[PDB]
RNA sequence: AAUAUUUAAAAUCAAAUAUAUAUAUAUUUGUUAAUAGAUAAUAUACGGAUCUUAAUAAUAAGAAUUAUUUAAUUCCUUGGAAUAUUAUAUUUUAAAAUAUAAAUACUGAAUAUCUAAAUAUUAUUAUUAUAAUAAUAAUAAUAUGGUAAUAGAACAUUUAAUGAUAAUAUAUAUUAGUUAUUAAUUAAUAUAUGUAUUAAUUAAAUAGAGAA
RNA sequence: AGGUAAAUAAUCUAAAGGGAAACAGCCCAGAUUAAGAUAUAAAGUUCCUAAUAAAUAAUAAGUGAAAUAAAUAUUAAAAU
RNA sequence: AGUAUGAAAAUGAUUAUUUUAUAAGCAAUCAUGAAUAUAUUAUAUUAUAUUAAUGAUGUACCUUUUGUAUAAUGGGUCAGC
């Protein structure tokens, strides 16, 4: 006699159709305070209509708070990036806004050495065994 | 054999006797390009993999049935056989009627205690297990036994039953594959 | 002699073999050199770098250096050197007059190889 | 090159290079490069030519590099990142002068979106 | 599901041991067919092993996947024990 | 990917005789070549923060290959701590006192790496002076061997 | 065999390299070992285990010491060629024949390269807006251990000048994220306050404490 | 004399990393931040401990095996 | 030595999680099992956090010195100055 037991599958994001990490940027200023200077002048200055153009499938949202300049970023994920771009420039917020994009939205992590792939999949030839290896110990 | 490829070991550059968790020395090993011959250091208990999948499971259609890969290492001759029932050692009887059936079963309804599975099967020439087949006991006997099984449960220390818990999650796990 | 340099008076095999090679090492760049010029001064001449390579006749070193260098009783090659000389320096204050040439300070780097004739 | 036990297997791995870096892998693995791609975006499709070994359970070709013509392994560039950020602190026996060594170094997360004989 | 097709009934048999007499012994048996072995299967006892080489069997039988260029596998049913 | 799958047989602790009248190794080469084995070095799934090493079962211990004059000089040392209580035993004493199984034991201690797994690497090596031995039944073996061996004689292995 | 020296490649011979060259000349290399002598006080002390091999009998061990060497062995001129070896496959009758491969010994640093990131300078670009400029980004190169010391650039804190805003806010604290991160920011939670001498630029300092 | 006085070079001083059992000064080599594929240095490759296989001689003393102890004696071995 | 407020620390007791009664040294770092907790995208073969299985590396800090793990100087801890 068979059972099945309840299991759910698991999304490969690049293997059939990949979805794009990035979902939606807010642009986040104010109208006062000095240390929103670049990130007003980057609103203003046809490069966020560039990037819009680029990246139809981002959503660029543009918010005005009374606080320092704020990049907040959102991903497939249900993560959330926020960068805080007080007195950076307009080339430098820029940057700031590729770096994120390019992020897909996991938490930062520590890696080991050689810590590279990471598979779902069983192994393609077979765990090892002493009993059924090529030459017998001893 | 249809392929006549080269065969090779997992090859390291370093001893692998001493040495055969040392990743470095595989990754140094280089060999003549072409195609290898590399059997497997493995048992093929868990693998859904077409190499490790029989013939005679394979479709007669199937390409893979004439190719060597599916080997027979082993030889049956040569190993001896475990926890084989004594109607696969010596074959399987359709000798008793419907009458002795019927007697059978009069019997065991009568007396569980006296005509139990192993003496029917000592007097028929049949297996216990052939007797329960044919016959049901005596509820009442069943309830006494269940009664009894459940006492000797009681009569436990709590280590025995977590053991018996464990146990129990093993033979489960056995058959999950 | 309280603090302890403990420096074994011999090399082991692999030191030795190690040194033997650094000196086959110190022979080709020499040879390049001397190689090199010749190349230079067909070409100053006019054949070919092919051609140069292929003469007959290469050309010694004029320069002074370069020609003692090249003269096997002022500096000889790993092969023609004594197995002494290789693993072991004159030291006029040690007994033997012999001291090991890893004993001298930079033994790695700075040349030693001909000895006094009797020592 | 006699190829055919390879092609006819379910189960099939691959041990591309990518800077002389070997990462063996199968079909949706997630292979975590350790700089920062600048030739490809994010979604860009990686073509790997540098594949020295395919195998299969029992079998593999062998080749530096394998013939392109005989196999496809698509990576999918999904999303640049970074590692954590880390200070270890560098200083001296007896110096009160302590440099902080700071450090969050780049990653690139490739998938491996096909890989088959061709 | 060996009595359904044509096929010999099947015996497990041990092929290697090692560790009888402690706390955690290796069972190696293969469940055959003829001399065809159908289901290999690894155990700390031998009940165990030959319980894993008749899973494992199973597991080839159901899980095979035919390639796209053979023409279509119909199964003839579940093994209705 | 390589990792992933039933590690239990990797894992598995095996048994590996040694018949020590056969084997033509010197004393201390064959107690290297235990070590490795009681470490688990000689399997590729090893690692340092695991012990992972199998069962070693010296047997016929009795008829070990010791070179030069060793036997009679070679001397093992003991000390309490309290002073005056050195204690020297050359390895003829030794070995008059437990057997030449003793004598590979404290080989192969001194070549396992000195951490918390020693003490149980060392319990896994099971060494014996003469043939007989309660192991016998569990060293690894093969169907496939069978034929090699005689009919009577399994028999009696077995009933032993 | 006996007596007596020497323990040597200077001479001598042999072998190799270089100049005219089947020879001459010049240069380079090659000449013992063991034991005893032997030696103190917490405890054996090569770092420790332990290391000198053995037919029958192993698909298998045989210095892990000393000396001269090699990277399978032999000729020719790093290289090729031949020779057997080892492993594998094929064919034939556990052997023979054919062929493919391995011969690049390996470990090893925070050295060098590659792979990316940062700053500085030199030389070329690109993009965006002393434009012979500035910011950002490319490529090639060089540089980036540091006590005493010198030089340059920042941040936290507190006060003064200027100064939107607001309980959907601000401040402080805790926890978890984010930004190459002494700092700030996001969210949640808590307590206060109808509210920042707030962002920013300047001016200044009782302006930063594991060391008295 | 691990002494003292100066001469030349190097390192330490102010230099982390590998080796020398442990190690300011010896043998390699100079840490901007990572990464860990390739070349490696000195030093190593039975196990502890990352890595090895050979060749020709000699030793039998555990000599020796990373800190070489002398005159002299005995026993051999070559050459004259 | 004002008045309110006060999850500032040192410090004590208690509870929870986790490790610990064959193991030896600045008590950390890196590797790496296991157990627990949290997680309105754990879809999971998931992610973070906490925790002296086990393994490796690791001679407090300052001062003063040619040179200090030094059995040289100085510090019981934290808060304010
Ligand atoms: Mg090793
Ligand atoms: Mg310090
Ligand atoms: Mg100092
Ligand atoms: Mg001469
Ligand atoms: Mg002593
Ligand atoms: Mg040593
Ligand atoms: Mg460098
Ligand atoms: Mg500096
Ligand atoms: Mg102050
Ligand atoms: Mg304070
Ligand atoms: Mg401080
Ligand atoms: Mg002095
Ligand atoms: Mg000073
Ligand atoms: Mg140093
Ligand atoms: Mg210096
Ligand atoms: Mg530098
Ligand atoms: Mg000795
Ligand atoms: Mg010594
Ligand atoms: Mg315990
Ligand atoms: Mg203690
Ligand atoms: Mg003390
Ligand atoms: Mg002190
Ligand atoms: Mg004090």
């Amino acid at each position: 006699v068979v059972k099945a037991i309840a299991r759910n599958s698991i999304g490969r994001n690049g293997v059939g159709a990949f979805v794009f990490p990035c979902r939606k940027i807010t642009l986040q200023f104010c109208n006062w305070g000095g240390s929103s200077e670049g990130m007003r002048k980057f609103l203003t200055s046809k490069r966020l209509d560039k990037w819009g153009q680029e990246f139809p499938w981002i959503q660029f949202e543009v918010m005005r708070k009374s606080g320092h300049p704020l990049l907040r970023a959102e991903y497939t994920n249900g993560r959330e990036k926020v960068i805080c771009v007080r007195n950076l420039n307009i080339d430098n917020v820029e940057n700031k806004l590729k770096l994120l994009k390019d992020s897909d939205g996991d938490i930062l992590r520590r890696r080991t050495k050689n810590d590279n792939v990471e598979s779902l999949n069983s192994s393609v030839r077979g765990i090892w065994s002493p009993l059924h290896a090529a030459k017998r110990h001893r | 054999k249809q392929f006549g490829f080269p065969k090779t070991q997992v090859t390291t550059i370093y001893n692998k006797t001493k040495s055969a968790s040392n990743y470095k020395g595989y990754l140094k090993h280089r060999d003549a390009p072409g195609m290898y011959y590399q059997p497997s250091e493995s048992i093929a208990t868990g693998s859904v993999n077409s190499e490790t999948i029989p013939r005679s499971f394979m479709a007669a259609s199937d390409p893979r049935r004439g190719l060597d890969m599916p080997v027979q290492s082993t030889k049956a001759k040569q190993c001896p056989n475990v926890l084989v029932g004594k109607s696969t050692v010596n074959g399987k009887t359709y000798h008793l009627g419907p009458q002795e059936i019927d007697e059978i079963r009069k019997l065991r309804l009568d007396n569980p205690q006296k005509y139990t599975r192993k003496f029917l099967a000592a007097k028929y020439g049949i297996s216990p297990l052939f007797v329960s087949m044919v016959s049901k006991p005596s509820e009442q006997h069943v309830q006494i036994m269940e009664s009894r099984l459940q006492e000797i449960q009681s009569r436990w220390k709590e280590k025995r039953r977590i053991a018996r818990e464990d146990r129990k999650r093993r033979k489960l796990l056995w058959y999950q594959a | 002699g309280g603090l302890l340099w403990k420096i074994p008076w011999r090399m082991s095999t692999h030191q030795k073999t190690r040194q033997r090679e650094r000196l086959r090492n110190v022979d080709q760049v020499i040879k390049q050199l001397t190689l090199g010029l010749h190349v230079q001064r067909c070409q100053d001449k006019g054949l070919t770098y092919q051609e140069a390579m292929e003469s007959k006749k290469k050309y010694k070193p004029r320069s002074k250096s370069l020609r003692l260098l090249n003269k096997p009783s002022v500096f000889p090659k790993e092969n023609q050197m004594s197995s002494k000389d290789k693993y072991w320096t004159f030291d006029k204050k040690a007994v033997g007059y012999r001291k090991g040439i890893h004993k001298v300070p930079k033994w790695t780097k700075i040349s030693i190889r001909k000895a006094p004739k009797f020592f | 090159t006699d190829t055919t036990p390879l092609k006819l297997s379910n189960e099939l791995y691959a041990i591309f290079k990518i800077h002389n870096r070997p990462y063996l892998v199968t079909e949706g693995d997630r292979v975590i490069l350790p700089f920062k791609l600048k030739q490809a975006e994010v979604g860009d499709i990686l073509n790997m030519t540098d594949v020295t070994t395919l195998g299969s359970r029992n079998y593999k070709l062998v080749g530096h590099p394998i013939n392109t013509s005989l196999y496809t392994l698509k990576a999918t560039v999904v999303g640049k990142t970074k590692r954590a950020f880390q200070t270890r602190e560098v200083t001296k026996r007896r110096n009160r002068r302590v440099r902080h060594a700071k450090s969050k170094g780049d990653l690139t997360i490739l998938r491996i979106s096909e890989l088959s004989m061709n | 599901l060996c009595r359904r097709e044509g096929l010999e009934k099947p015996v497990s048999k041990l092929v290697a041991e090692s560790g009888r007499l402690s706390k955690s012994p290796v069972f190696i048996v293969h469940v055959f067919s003829g001399e065809e072995t159908l289901g290999e299967g690894y155990g700390s006892s031998l009940k165990e092993a030959k319980a894993r080489a008749a899973t494992d069997a199973l597991m080839k039988w159901y899980c095979y996947e035919p390639l796209a260029q053979q023409e279509p596998v119909i199964d003839p049913g579940t093994v209705v024990v | 990917s390589q990792k992933i799958g039933h590690s239990g047989l990797a894992f598995a602790r095996l048994w590996h005789h040694v018949d020590v009248a056969r084997d033509k190794r010197t004393l201390g080469r064959l107690a290297s070549a235990i070590a490795i084995t009681l470490i688990g070095r000689h399997k590729p799934v090893y690692h340092p923060s695991q012990d992972c090493g199998d069962y070693v079962v010296v047997t016929n211990c009795q008829k070990i290959r010791v070179t030069g004059k060793k036997f009679e000089q070679k001397t093992y040392w003991s000390h309490s701590g309290r002073p005056g209580q050195l204690k020297l035993q050359t390895m003829n004493k030794v070995v008059a006192d437990k057997g030449f199984g003793e004598i590979l034991k404290k080989a192969v201690s001194g070549m396992l790496p000195k951490n918390k797994l020693r003490k149980q690497r060392l319990d896994r090596l099971k060494v014996f002076d003469g043939s007989e031995n309660p192991y016998k039944q569990n060293i690894t073996a093969f169907a496939h061997e069978q034929s090699s061996i005689p009919e009577p004689l399994k028999e009696s292995i077995f009933n032993q």
